[PDB]
């Protein structure tokens, strides 16, 4: 039942810890080819400088990712970028160089088709998941069924990224790949879960005494007491303030306390397998996972509490007989069981954490159920018949006028608009509730990756933002508010407009921002890049359903002021009428307010003008 | 720079019983286990009786099996492996190797004599 589960047999286990041990001596890293397998381990290290960077000024290390390098490391409708231990990049970065024959090999493996493993034991297993991620990124993305999916074992890795980090890879479909090993006691795990400050003073006698090579430091009591005891209160203080984080009635005292509390962004990533004596127990929730960390460290009686961080320490050396008797040891995969009492009795874990536990699992089972709710929604005939009645009904009778449903609903004379208006608040209602469910993390990680939301979301916004645009521009909200695209604009549409060009750029290996800028340059307008941006700042030619939007922000300027952004508009034209963001049959039609703006332009601009053939 | 060190071979007659160290100093001392072979000239270098670094428990191939033993220091970093009622067929160099072997050292001789 383990095989079928994190697709890795006891085989490829035993052969990624055999790698793992053999990259302590070797500088970055070391290359093993079992036949179809190639795996590659990294190098440990255990000095301080190594887990928090001596040049990195916030209080757990932490940084943000690269947009350009990482581009799918993040929330993709609210933007936010993953965050990383500084360190861990570093080395990564490090081992990545082309000089290491790092990626000249990961390509010799790839143009062989072999299975391709990333190993690495202790804070080697931590480079090890980012390898991965680089991997993700640079090819298994870009076409991810000729190429093989890796996998990414660890063996008391550290944690390394935050929540987005997590989050991220869960709607990639990616968690899967990666199962990360840790024997109940082992305090690596929990390690970046502290402020650094906690442990400034006994983290290099540790590390000293953690390192396997390194039998010279003495080991003392005193010093290992006093760092577990500093773990276990940080992680303590972030576990409680997690669970918090999930339920209700205490929003006031929580953001007061985020303004005043460091508690570690750190989170688990991919598939957990907690070991005993008797049993191996996998998890795949994220949250239960950060619980685990916590209960599973704990004394059972009190009595013990001065062993246990010896304890502690010795079982971060004990991966090597949890590898031999794994098919020896019971197996159960927690998300599945109908009973957990078993799984987490023999772990150790107390009855608060055991609830603690229970409860995040009920909480990503009823993000399920919502979504299941959605997709039924979504499918039902009431819901569709509007965006039906918008499309076939409403437009073509606004074009048999001539004037297009933008014009028609601005000047809204008939019946036809105030009922297109109706339809159009019903599908806001919907469309800014399922908003509501994102921005609550009420939504299963994979939502925003989901091809059918995409489409019919797409859809939707194709359809309808020209209606609230014209909507916005009928009751003079454009300059009492504000521009529609710096004040005005629904966050619905920026989700849908994000969601959708991740779906399709994401196999690029480019952002949305370089394509537009790339395109921008690629008109050949000759002003500075600056001066540009400066000129495009809050433009509405980044997305096709806001071209209406544009229009009103260009009509009424003088040509010379806004020369750059009309040409950037027709730019954007034709594409977005091939790619069906703008409909050809509406914008030339003579009432139309784009129309009759055009011809209104100087024509030394309408002679040379892509749309002079057209109108 | 990392190196193995073996010490503790020679010469007995038969039912005698001999002890072998086996110093484990350079890299990673605990993480692996560690386990005896012995190799005949004439006969494969099959395996004799491993131990972990961490796990008490001894595993002790079949053909040295109720005969041997063995025995673990982490202090000083060193797996002893005591045999008694040798046979002449004991007769082999004897290497400590890393159980998962992280190099092949040098070894021991290791003889037995029929009579006296």
């Amino acid at each position: 039942a383990f095989e079928a589960l994190t697709g890795i047999n006891g085989d490829l286990i035993t052969r990624s810890w055999s790698a793992s041990k053999q990259a302590y001596l070797t500088e970055r890293y070391h290359k093993e080819e079992a036949g179809a397998v190639v795996i590659f381990a990294f190098q440990p290290s255990f000095s301080e400088k190594d887990f928090f960077d001596p040049d990195n000024k916030s209080s757990f290390g932490e940084i943000k990712l690269n947009r350009v390098q990482f581009p799918c490391m993040r929330k993709i409708g609210k933007g936010d970028v993953a965050t990383v231990n500084e360190a861990f990049l570093k080395n990564l970065e490090a081992v990545i160089d082309p000089r290491t024959s790092f990626q000249a090999s990961v390509e010799m493996a790839v143009r062989s088709r072999k299975q391709i493993v990333f190993t690495g034991h202790s804070s080697g297993g931590a480079t090890a998941i980012l390898a991965t991620v680089w991997y993700l990124e640079k090819y298994f993305i870009r076409n991810p069924n000729v190429y093989l999916e890796p996998r990414c074992v660890t063996f008391g890795a550290p944690l390394v990224g935050d929540s987005i980090f997590s989050h991220a890879l869960g709607r990639e479909k990616w968690s899967r790949f990666f199962v990360n090993f840790v024997t109940r006691f082992d305090i690596v795990p929990r390690i970046t879960l502290a402020r650094k400050a906690s442990v400034e003073e006994t983290l290099p006698h540790v590390l000293a005494q953690l390192d396997p090579r390194n039998s010279s430091v003495q080991e003392s009591e005193q010093r290992i007491t006093e760092f577990y005891t500093s773990v276990m209160r940080d992680t303590s203080t972030v576990a409680n303030q997690a669970v918090c984080e999930l339920t209700g009635s205490a929003e006031a005292i929580l953001e007061t306390l985020s303004s005043f509390l460091e508690l570690s962004p750190y989170r688990p990533a991919g598939t957990f397998v907690f070991s005993t004596e008797k049993r191996l127990v996998a998890v795949n929730n994220s949250d239960a996972i950060l619980q685990m960390l916590f209960y599973t460290c704990q004394a059972s009686d009190e009595q013990e509490w001065s062993l246990i961080p010896f304890r502690s320490i010795r079982d971060h050396h004990s991966y090597e007989e949890l590898v031999q008797s794994m098919g020896m040891k019971l197996f159960n995969h927690l998300d599945g069981e109908n009973s957990i009492e078993s799984s987490l009795n023999d772990l150790g874990v107390s009855t608060r954490g055991r609830q603690y536990v229970q409860a995040a699992l009920e909480e990503e089972k009823k993000r399920v159920e919502n979504q299941k709710k959605i997709i039924q929604v979504i499918q039902q005939e009431r819901f569709l018949k509007k965006l039906a009645w918008i499309e076939d009904e409403y437009k073509p009778k606004c074009q048999a006028h001539k004037n297009g449903y933008y014009d028609s609903f601005k000047v809204s004379n008939e019946e036809n608009d105030f009922k297109a208006n109706v339809k159009r608040a019903e599908l806001a209602g919907v469309f800014d509730e399922v908003l509501g469910l994102l921005k609550k993390c009420q939504l299963p990680d994979e939502f925003e990756g989901d091809i059918d939301w995409i489409k019919l979301a797409t859809r939707y916004r194709r359809l309808v933002e020209p209606l609230d645009i014209a909507n916005y521009h009928r009751h003079l909200k454009n300059e009492d508010t504000g521009p529609y695209m710096k004040r005005g604009r629904p966050t619905r549409y920026i989700y849908a407009q994000r969601g959708y060009e991740h779906h399709i750029l994401k196999p690029n290996g480019m952002i949305a921002e370089d394509v537009f800028w790339n395109k921008v340059n690629g008109l050949n307008l000759g002003l500075q890049l600056e001066e540009i941006q400066e000129t495009l700042k809050n433009s509405g030619s980044e997305c096709g359903s806001c071209f209406w939007a544009e229009v009103e922000e260009l009509k009424g300027k003088p040509y010379e002021e806004v020369e750059v952004r009309v040409k950037t508009l027709e730019g954007m034209l034709r594409e977005w009428i091939t790619a069906g963001e703008v409909d050809e049959k509406e914008i030339f039609l003579e009432g139309s307010t784009f129309r009759k703006w055009w011809i209104t332009l100087p024509k030394n601009h309408k002679s040379h003008s892509p749309l002079r053939d057209y109108m | 720079q990392v190196q193995l060190q073996e010490s503790g071979g020679g010469l007995v007659q038969a039912g005698g019983s001999l002890r072998l160290s086996c110093t484990a100093s350079g890299f990673t001392f605990d993480s692996y286990h560690m386990g005896w072979f012995r190799r005949a000239p004439g006969k494969e270098r099959e395996f004799v009786a491993a131990v972990s670094r961490v796990t008490w428990l001894i595993d002790i191939a079949d053909s040295v099996k109720g005969r041997f033993t063995i025995s673990r220091d982490n202090a000083k970093n060193t797996v002893y492996l005591e045999m008694n009622s040798l046979k002449p067929e004991d007769t082999a160099q004897y290497f400590c190797a890393a159980s998962q072997y992280d190099y092949w050292g040098q070894g021991t001789q290791v003889t037995v004599s029929s009579a006296a």
